[PDB]
RNA sequence: UUAUCCAUUUAUAGGGAUGAAUU
RNA sequence: GAGAACUUUGAAGACUGAAGUGGAGAAGGGUUUCUUGUCAACUGUGAUUGAACAAGAGUUAGCCGCUCCUAAGGGAUAGCUGAAAAGUGUUUAAAGGGGUCCCCGUCUCAAAAGGGAAACAGGUUGAUAUUCCUGUGCCAAUAGUAUUAUGAGUUAGAUGGUAACAUAUAUAUAAAUGAACUCCUUUACAUAGGCUUUACACUCGGGGUGCGUUUUCUUUGCACUUUACCUUUAUAACAAACCUUGGAAUCAAUUUACUUGGAGAAGAGGUUCGUUGAACUCAAUUCAAAAAUUUGUUUUGUAGCAAUAGUAAUUCGUAAUUAUCCGAAGUGGUAAGGACUAUCCUUGAAAAAAGGAGGGAACGGCUUUGUGCUUUGCUACUCUUAAUACUUGUAUGAGCGUACCAACAACCGCAUCAGGUCUCCAAGGUUAACAGCCUCUGGUUAAAUAGAAAAAAGUAGGUAAGGGAAGUCGGCAAAAUAGAUCCGUAACUUCGGGAAAAGGAUUGGCUCUGAGGACAUUAAUGUUAACUCAGAACUGAAACGGACAAGGGGAAUCCGACUGUUUAAUUAAAACAUAGCAUUGUGAAAAGCCACAACUGGUAUUAACACAAUGUGAUUUCUGCCCAGUGCUUUG
RNA sequence: GUCUGAUGGAGGAUCGAGUUGAUACUGACGUGCAAAUCGUUCAUUUCAAUCACGUUUAGGGGCGAAAGACUAAUCGAAAAG
């Protein structure tokens, strides 16, 4: 149903013995066989997660929490960024600039992936049929084809 | 010519329902259901066949002998020569690395 | 000989949907349909496999790119800055 | 191999005709050259010796 | 159903415990007159084992030295 | 901040400096 | 038989025509099934018939199914709401279960077309058959103690190959240690296009056997000539992947199309899987050609099953013999597998269940003091398959379905109603054709009636001199055209079309000529196919897609861009939808839109390239002026 | 950069049996074979395609490519008491 590609990525368990698994939303540039690092000490490099706290003031990031631990909400769909434009002088807070072009202040512990969605790009190709349409919905939801309000009765 | 019917339950044309005609020593044709295909087992790695096991549905692979479903090295009949001999490569070069690296602090 | 003067690609939609629309079309599906330089490899084989995923023939590695050509300006201006850094 | 998948021969026959042309042509030409080769190479080792013989006399 | 070439393993068999019955086939050679073709056949409690034997007077040999214990059965 | 409300988890370390990893 | 147009038998003339009133199932019916009897009523005419009426019978499973798994989903538990009735279903349950004390973790139902232990042939009844009979196989299970036998291993766990990998053949290839913990594989997956292989089907020419025609002709026309599961079936042969050597531009290999290579090509030699299931001298036999393995054959075998069964014939008395069952090829109808290429703002289930691997816990037999840390002591021990005794509750295979119809009178429509109603098999001729027409196997010759006569009028058809829409609101109805091959095709156009535009010529039969392959001996020689395509001469009451089958065309105007959808039973359209264009709301568990009595929910497995609410309706070219009125919205 | 021949097999492409429907005769029938049938003619067949079984939505409510259509011969508000 979505338009964006996701990453099956594999960690490591810290508190017994065994592996894990992740599915995560991913950045246009990754490639399997690639490894990504997580944490409040990682590098800055395509791909790694870290709080937007440590984030020079232009980087484009993604797949954001509007709150700490809340495991991203904020920039999700394909071709999607965001920019930090501003930070507190006292940390504690970050300013970001949203896809809308709405402004909003996060608490600077928050994560993001450095990047930008990827498969960007799709809403420039005409549908140009109405079967197209048809198979495009027919994955999402009952709500296609329309009609309009002026050729029913008063009724409804 | 000889027409024929379905001598078991199903009557449908499903995948698990193919039939093959034959003829008889009594002098009339009739129909054997076949059984259906098996995948072969793949390395555990890059997803290619496993050269020297058998393709079995699970019930015909639990009664099958024991020499046709493995190979002898280090990881038998579940991840392929070659990434055995990359693994191998692999483990013993970087072990060597960090060998060198650590005494380099001095 | 050649077999058509304008529409090349595009001579599959027949007289529909007006000729602008078929021009757009045109210029989507050449970048869709294209091959496309490994950097891994160093062969020409990478070929698109879904809206978002992109292959290559011969040593199978799976890249994320755009969704009608393997890299998009936007991305490629965000990892210059940080590789320049 | 090439010629034959473009569609230049409709038969059998033609194809032999064409191949023993091009291969009786191709063996004359190099029969020609090697000759000439031939020719050329023998009057370097005059060309050789008489220098040397020269310079035992002349330089040394 | 099994076949046995060899005549040491198909007389081994021929004394084991749960060996009931043997089988005498005689038949006439279809290529030409009379080679009288025998099949000897040992009912085991698994599998039946068949020997062929183009010799006739070997395979007459080898029918009476066996165990007296055996049930005997002609079929033509 | 203790009433009240929300979020995450297996309620799993008090604050700073494309191999393997368990008895 | 009291009584036969519609009961039975024989002989005729015909139909169905494999897309069948032919065979086999599902839903629904419930004894309509079978044998015997029989006619008060019924079987819209008759009736001795019958699905009517009466009396008795008939359905046999470890292997066909259900039963087990999970799906879209249903019902419950804890808690929370509500007077309850009821609504929700982890929302803070000491949840239950499973691996020996610790781990895992709600329950239960929902598929007779999805997943899934295991069977074939012949015979047999008035009525059942992969279920009964005969013969030959397979799957699952099988406790403790001993005792014998089979085989392997150290005198605490075996070998070969440079490698890809391989090895247990005992009645039976049964044994190659391996605890906790961890990772992976099978089950397991869409559509389109062509190429290729095998099996079934159909056809041609030889041999044998029986039958038919026979004034004339016909070395003649027809029928039969068969072979199942199972033995890891052994081997042979093919698409593919991989290994060893080798080292590539004058690039090469190669497919219908493709596609590949210093990340190691061609050439040469090997390994495995899949397909298939006696192919290849395959196996057993020495006539022989080096042994501490080579040849044509001495010769057999339908490889075992297997001829003992089946089929087609000829004889012998009121149950027996005998003979055959074998040589070489074409066509491509159906099914499945293989290796590939292409398409998606579409990427095409899960679980019971089974397998593989990493890691290295534990480890003589004996009987012994001390207590699992000792010993003095001897050398058989550990696994594995099979059989037999004894001990145990009675130590192999549970329960349910199985007759018959499936429409032609057994189902639904008030009925023995020209309606409706889901799957599988599929011969010959003519043909592009599973179309139309005729035919062989199988089925039938029956329909709420028959005989005679034959005018008006009707209904379903056919033909018509001369004219050719003058008829009528209106060319409504009918007629004319049609298959292939060879020529020739305008305006306009979004350059793709229009287009089968419009138009023109040909087509039978018979006798000939020419062109398209393979194989093995030497540019010569022979052996052999299969359907197509060109040309010529003759011929006939000028006919030839001879029946069947099968577009009328042109010049313009209006509407809708196109494919698509709609008032079941008076309206199929210019109506609805559609791609494209524009506007509006919303940065989230204190948000937008919507449901609910309350508790709580939908979008949401979501996050502005998103969700929600409207209008217009492809492309091209355009979209002017008005904020006074009514709405909506912003500041205090 | 442009011309000619072959190969190749795209498309909500074309014709047309079956299937799925219902344009015309304003044909038959209209005490029907039938409370919507019969005959000829017509539309549709690779896709917004057709069919079966299972399952979800219940009355001032549901469903609707929209006709006030359909919800068991009953719908500008079903059936039973
Ligand atoms: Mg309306
Ligand atoms: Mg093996
Ligand atoms: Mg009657
Ligand atoms: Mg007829
Ligand atoms: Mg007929
Ligand atoms: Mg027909
Ligand atoms: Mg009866
Ligand atoms: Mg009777
Ligand atoms: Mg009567
Ligand atoms: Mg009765
Ligand atoms: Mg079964
Ligand atoms: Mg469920
Ligand atoms: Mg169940
Ligand atoms: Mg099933
Ligand atoms: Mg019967
Ligand atoms: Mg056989
Ligand atoms: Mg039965
Ligand atoms: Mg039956
Ligand atoms: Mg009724
Ligand atoms: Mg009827
Ligand atoms: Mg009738
Ligand atoms: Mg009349
Ligand atoms: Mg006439
Ligand atoms: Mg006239
Ligand atoms: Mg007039
Ligand atoms: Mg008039
Ligand atoms: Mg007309
Ligand atoms: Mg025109
Ligand atoms: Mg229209
Ligand atoms: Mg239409
Ligand atoms: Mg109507
Ligand atoms: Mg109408
Ligand atoms: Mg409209
Ligand atoms: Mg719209
Ligand atoms: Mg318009
Ligand atoms: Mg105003
Ligand atoms: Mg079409
Ligand atoms: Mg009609
Ligand atoms: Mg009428
Ligand atoms: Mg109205
Ligand atoms: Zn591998
Ligand atoms: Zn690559």
């Amino acid at each position: 149903g979505r338009g964006a590609p996701l990453a099956k990525v594999i960690f490591k368990r810290t508190e017994k013995y065994g592996k894990k698994e992740e599915l995560i939303i991913a950045s246009e540039g990754m490639f399997t066989g690639q490894y990504i690092s997580c944490g409040t000490k990682a590098p800055l490099s395509v791909g790694n997660i870290l709080p937007i706290g440590k984030m020079p003031e232009g980087t484009l990031i993604c797949n954001l929490e509007h709150r700490t631990g809340n495991r991203g909400t904020l920039v999700k769909a394909s071709g999607c960024y965001a920019t930090v434009v501003g930070q507190s002088e006292d940390g504690k807070k970050t300013k970001v600039r949203l896809p809308s072009g709405a402004k909003k202040t996060i608490d600077a512990k928050a994560r993001a992936m450095v990047g930008v969605v990827g498969a960007g790009g799709r809403i420039d190709k005409p549908i140009l049929k109405a079967g197209v349409a048809h198979h495009k919905y027919r994955v999402k939801r009952n709500c296609w084809p329309k009609v309009r309000g002026v050729a029913m009765n008063p009724v409804e | 010519a000889q027409r024929v019917h379905y001598r078991r339950h199903n009557h449908y044309n499903t995948k698990s329902n193919k039939v093959r005609p034959v003829r008889t020593p009594g002098g009339k044709l009739t129909i054997h259901v076949v059984k259906k295909k098996a995948g072969k087992p793949k390395c555990a790695d890059c997803k290619t066949a496993i050269q020297g096991v058998k393709a079995l549905r699970p019930a015909d692979n639990y009664r099958a002998r024991r020499k046709n479903r493995t190979v002898a090295r280090a990881y038998g009949g579940s991840i392929c020569a070659r990434c055995i001999r990359e693994r191998i490569m692999r483990a013993f070069l970087f072990e060597e690395q960090k060998c060198v690296r650590q005494v380099l602090k001095e | 000989s050649r077999r058509t003067k304008k529409v090349g690609l595009t001579g599959k939609y027949g007289t529909r949907y007006g000729s602008s629309l078929r021009k757009q079309i045109k210029k989507i599906e050449l970048m869709q349909h294209a091959k496309y330089l490994c950097t891994f490899c160093g062969k020409t084989a990478t070929k698109r496999t879904c809206v978002g995923i992109w292959k290559c023939k011969k040593c199978k590695r799976k890249v994320c790119g755009g969704a009608w050509s393997l890299t998009t300006p936007a991305a490629v201006a965000a990892k210059s800055t940080i590789i320049r850094l | 191999y090439l010629k034959c998948k473009g569609n230049q021969f409709k038969n059998k026959r033609t194809l032999i005709e064409a191949i023993q042309r091009e291969k009786n042509e191709t063996l004359k030409k190099k029969a020609i050259a090697d000759q000439l080769e031939a020719k050329r190479l023998k009057a370097q080792v005059l060309r050789n010796k008489r220098k040397l013989k020269k310079d035992k006399e002349v330089v040394a | 159903p099994k076949q046995i070439t060899d005549i040491r393993k198909f007389l081994k068999i021929s004394r084991k415990p749960d060996t009931t019955a043997v089988i005498i086939m005689k038949k006439k050679s279809k290529t030409k007159k009379n080679t009288v073709i025998t099949k000897l056949k040992l009912r085991t409690k698994k599998y039946l084992y068949t020997m062929v034997f183009a010799d006739r007077k070997k395979a007459e040999r080898i029918e009476n030295s066996l165990l007296p214990s055996l049930k005997r059965i002609y079929y033509p």
